[PDB]
């Protein structure tokens, strides 16, 4: 069980960790999250009490190193850090802990919602993704526009997602144009799965990645890099019956999470009524359609 | 995006354009089996390219062999088209490729899009006009060439006759697209107005008839009437 301390709370914030959320009051005695479960990616985020616009947060693994969380009065935001020193890390949290100055990852035990959404996630892709390589963790917020979003405008805070465009010559081969455009599975199994992702972990990895981006910081391309990866299977008369059982279970834990008042901007109606309903995978997401019929029924 | 009557007069700029109508690719008669179920026989049929400011017309003819064995026809007519009009486009040289392709059908924008992606720079557009390109086929020299053809062909047409020596393509376009209209609402009358007076015939290399200026205003006339009278008895108006 690890803990990300926190230095201070000097402004009044919403602290999300995972799908869990506290209030924390300006200048409130709060020293951080502990009970951090080892052996998944965990997000840290926030929004400002004053200025509900920009949430912002960062992508972290407590195996990779000591990390906290400290308030810059210039840059105004609630930033991580690396703390290369063991003992003097130890040493600030224990005290933390006898003071009972932390809240408590507030997991329970029944409840594998948070595996469910992050099981092809790993912080290595997350750091290709999200370039910033003398940091251990990612900084996302709401406002980071995709490298696809750019090409149609600073790289270095970019999303690189991988591009996936079903008209783009990288779609559609010579001479297949028809068959190509209307049967993705050369471009789902060829360019993306053997040439580009290696395996459809990776592929799920990038796809929870974008919903999670989308769901926390409501950053638009990373809804539209979720939507994409799930229409291009969907897409697909040919798709290996592994991968077809797993987007389904993942499906439904994201569509299970998604905040009910959200279900208007985060779930794009074209590409689910198209998915659920049209398209060659139309029968292989009993789970997902199910949820799907039966939490948001508006939407198709 | 979109050609409306608001950016008309694009049609006549100095921008190598082509329409592309597929209405005429993919025709079939429906009839009764013996065991009285009903099944289609493909005709043959035609893409009609035309370059609005020359009046160069590409007739791509669709012979019935091109849907041997082949699934969803509707579908497949619409991918067929962009493959051949991709395929002209390729066949001509650089400065003569258009900078533009008007599709008449919003289910053409896909298919050319994607058979076009070698050729960004060639914009891909949908128009909100009513073309009538439809009624291509009542043009008899038209219908003759594709029913007679025994295999893919491609036959070029100037469909203003020698129009372009004594009227703008804006005119030009405007009588085309007037007498279309007009064979498109009432065949029968539209022929026997434009065939009704014997001393006036088309010229071999021709497809409408040889008319002074004078008889283009009288016939152009008849064409109004006619799409008007139709109009009021379709609509009791």
């Amino acid at each position: 069980m690890n803990t990300v301390p926190f230095t201070s709370a000097p402004i009044e914030v919403t602290i999300g960790i995972d799908q869990y959320s506290f209030n924390v009051k300006e200048n409130q005695p709060f020293h951080g999250i502990k009970d951090i479960p080892i052996g998944h990616v965990h997000v840290i985020h926030f929004q400002h009490a004053d200025n509900s616009s920009m949430r912002y947060g960062y992508w972290f693994d407590c195996r990779m190193g000591n990390f906290y969380i400290q308030y810059d009065p210039k840059d105004g935001l609630y930033k991580m850090m690396e703390e290369r020193d063991g003992a003097k890390f130890e040493n600030i949290v224990h005290n933390f802990k006898e003071r009972q100055m932390m809240v408590s990852y507030p997991k329970i035990d029944e409840d594998d919602t948070w595996y469910n959404l992050t099981e092809f996630v790993q912080m290595d892709k997350i750091r290709k993704i999200v370039r910033k390589d003398e940091n251990q963790f990612s900084y996302v917020d709401s406002s980071m526009t995709t490298v696809q979003e750019n090409e149609l405008s600073d790289p270095a805070h970019s999303l690189n997602y991988t591009v996936i465009n079903f008209k783009s010559r990288e779609a559609i081969r010579p001479g297949h144009e028809m068959e190509d455009f209307l049967d993705k599975s050369y471009y789902l199994n060829t360019v993306m799965l053997q040439g580009i992702f290696k395996n459809s972990s990776n592929y799920f990895g990038e796809l929870q990645f974008a919903f999670l981006n989308a769901m926390f910081f409501g950053n638009y391309g990373s809804s539209l890099q979720w939507h994409a990866m799930i229409e291009l299977i969907c897409s697909s008369a040919t798709v290996p019956k592994h991968m077809l059982d797993k987007l389904d279970e993942i499906l439904y834990y994201q569509i299970k999470t998604l905040p009910e008042q959200y279900s208007d901007i985060l779930l794009n109606e074209r590409v689910w009524n198209i998915c659920l309903y049209s398209s060659f995978q139309k029968n292989s997401l009993h789970n997902t359609e199910k949820i799907m019929e039966n939490k948001y029924p508006e939407l198709l | 995006g979109a050609m409306n009557s608001s950016n008309y007069a694009e049609l006549f700029n100095n921008d190598i354009k082509l329409f592309v109508d597929d209405t005429n690719v993919y025709r079939v008669t429906v009839h009764k089996t013996f065991e009285g179920n009903v099944a289609t026989k493909a005709i043959n049929g035609c893409i009609f390219t035309l370059n609005p400011k020359t009046g160069h017309l590409f007739l791509k003819i669709i012979h019935t062999s091109v849907w041997a064995g082949q699934k969803r026809l509707s579908q497949l007519a619409k991918w067929k088209t962009a493959e051949e009009v991709s395929a002209l486009v390729r066949s001509l040289p650089k400065e003569e490729q258009p900078k533009q392709i008007i599709v008449t059908r919003k289910a053409m924008l896909d298919p050319l899009e994607v058979h076009m992606l070698d050729f960004p720079n060639i914009a891909i557009r949908p128009t909100e006009l009513r073309l009538p390109f439809s009624a291509a086929m009542s043009i008899d020299k038209l219908s003759d060439v594709v029913m007679k053809a025994t295999e893919p062909q491609m036959v070029l047409f100037n469909i203003y006759d020698d129009w372009l020596d004594r009227i703008s393509s804006y005119t030009a376009f405007s009588r085309l697209t007037l007498l279309l209209r007009a064979l498109k609402t009432n065949e029968e009358s539209a022929k026997m107005i434009l065939l009704s007076d014997p001393t006036i015939t088309i010229k071999s290399y021709h497809l409408w008839p040889s008319f002074t200026d004078e008889q283009w205003i009288t016939i152009e006339s008849q064409m109004r009437d006619l799409i008007l009278t139709e109009y009021g008895r379709k609509y009791n108006v």
